[PDB]
């Protein structure tokens, strides 16, 4: 019933996907052996449920990783397509020489997943953008499956690299080389970045020693809450496309922001109630979204919000109307009623109300801006170029990719300008 | 005498019809009084139940001390 294929590329994407599959298992109560305790899972003889996913990377070490944590025993070994070298942080390897040596097998097993399925609605991808494996092999797979499956929609939870959190120094090159190819073959590139997650988990929940575990936990929570209005009944149902029509008025303005609510700590949870006024007052803020693009520094072309729990549609819709007629400056005028809601009658495990928010804003261009910024100060000097020019990559790629970045950011800028 | 025998017929029939209608109206008033108790009691039950559940939640939250391995 509107089944979904689950691709995970790169080490980052794979860790996040493991977290997400274990969160889903926590939701539908599937103990870590695949027994009860079809949109996501496939039945295996014996009443077992194997997640309809697929994992890939060029360093088999990550294999052992997904076999370490709990709920790792679920995935099927007949989908574990892996390499030997490891793309080693370079975008050339995982896209022209070694990536193309495994795209064949990964596309074969994807065809095996899809052609067996009958009710396939959309895809979903989780992959970094600076890491060679994730970025390169995932964007090549995206190109392939989207030239082969045109009608269905895509979902690339790309975790963009923010500069204030320094991991490597070749991030901008791979980032731009991916983003130039994302704008065509992928219709919903919902971005996340570790800067915003660090900020949230520091100054919103007072976490002492945050590690990547809880960050991936928050991203998995957001990803589940996105489509939770599909696997469960609700007074006003929604799905991937109902999101993908109210949120993107153009074939290029399809870059989003994520948000989830509510979040508080032990020494602070005795003081807040749980009603849609409070959840609304929390979800539209800046420190409650997962992108390093201050939303109040622009407007929202559009935004959708999927609720989970059971409330009185009047309170939700009146709260939406109120927040839209209050912060009208931070909203755009040429599109009326630029917000959308979706009530779903199932709350998460252990709460009563929860909100998963998505927003197409004219303020994330800034993000791409700064990345392209770095590109300049790393391209005019042609630094670290020979690692690319050695695998058929020519200079036209970088210049045209920066051109397309500039075009995108100017689009969002003029639409911040565009009024009526 | 006949016209009196008939006027008393009219009078008795009307003073029975009106009492019957008033009885119907009083029965409807009683039915509404009864319906009111449902919204008087379900809300009380839900209030007490929310109190119990949220108190248990506060307890379960506060019951997180330190580990000290
Ligand atoms: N929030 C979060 N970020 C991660 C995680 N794992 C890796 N990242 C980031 O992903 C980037 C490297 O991507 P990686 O997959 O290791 O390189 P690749 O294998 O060549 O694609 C780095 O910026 C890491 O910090 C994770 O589990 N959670």
């Amino acid at each position: 019933m509107r089944e979904i294929v689950h691709i995970q590329g790169g080490q980052c994407g794979n860790q996040i996907g493991a977290k997400f599959w274990e969160v889903i298992s926590d939701e539908h109560g599937i103990d870590p052996t695949g027994t009860y305790h079809n949109v996501y899972y496939n039945e295996a003889t014996g009443g077992r449920y194997v997640p309809r996913a697929i994992l890939m990377d060029l360093e088999p070490g990550t294999m052992d990783s997904v076999r370490a944590g709990p709920f790792g025993q679920l995935f099927r070994p007949d989908n574990f397509v892996f390499g030997q070298t490891g793309a080693g942080n370079n975008w050339a390897k995982g896209h022209y020489t070694e990536g193309a040596e495994l795209i064949d097998s990964v596309l074969d097993v994807v065809r095996k997943e899809a052609e067996g399925c009958d009710c396939l609605q959309g895809f979903q991808i989780t992959h970094s953008l600076g890491g060679g494996t994730g970025s390169g092999m995932g964007t090549l797979l995206i190109s392939k499956v989207r030239e082969e499956y045109p009608d269905r929609i895509m979902e690339t939870f790309s975790v963009v690299p923010s500069p204030k959190v320094s991991d490597t120094v070749v991030e901008p090159y791979n980032a731009t080389l991916s983003v130039h190819q994302l704008v065509e073959n992928a219709d919903e590139c919902m971005v996340i970045d570790n800067e915003a997650l660090y900020d949230i988990c520091f100054r919103t929940l007072k976490l002492t020693t945050p590690t990547y575990g809880d960050l991936n936990h928050l991203v998995s929570a957001a990803m589940s809450g996105v489509t939770c209005c599909l696997r469960f009944p609700g007074q006003l149902n929604s799905d991937l496309r109902k999101l993908a029509v109210n949120l993107i008025p153009f074939p290029r303005l399809h870059f989003f922001m994520i948000g989830f609510a509510p979040l508080t700590s032990r020494g602070s949870q005795q003081y807040r109630a749980l009603t849609v006024p409070e959840l609304t007052q929390q979800m539209f803020d800046a420190k409650n979204m997962m992108c390093a693009a201050d939303p109040r520094h622009g407007r929202y072309l559009t935004a959708s919000a999927l609720f989970r729990g059971r409330m009185s549609t009047k309170e939700v819709d009146e709260q939406m109307l109120n927040v839209q007629n209050k912060n009208s400056s931070y909203f755009v005028e040429w599109i009326p009623n630029n917000i959308k809601s979706s009530i779903c009658d199932i709350p998460p495990k252990g709460l009563k109300m929860a909100v998963t928010f998505v927003g197409n804003s004219t303020a994330i261009q800034e993000m791409f801006k700064r990345v392209a910024e770095q590109f300049t100060a790393m391209f005019r000097r042609k630094a670290f170029l020979h690692w690319y020019t050695g695998e058929g990559m020519d200079e036209m790629e970088f210049t045209e990719a920066e051109s397309n970045m500039n075009d995108l950011v100017s689009e969002y800028q003029q639409y911040q300008d565009a009024t009526a | 005498t006949q016209t009196l025998e008939l006027n008393r017929m009219r009078g008795m029939l009307e003073d029975d019809f009106n009492r019957k209608k008033a009885s119907i109206r009083q029965a409807v008033k009683e039915e509404n009084q009864q319906l009111d108790k449902q919204k008087r009691d379900l809300e009380k039950q839900s209030n007490n139940e929310k109190l119990n559940y949220e108190r248990t939640e506060i307890d379960m939250v506060k019951t997180r001390g330190q580990k000290r391995p």
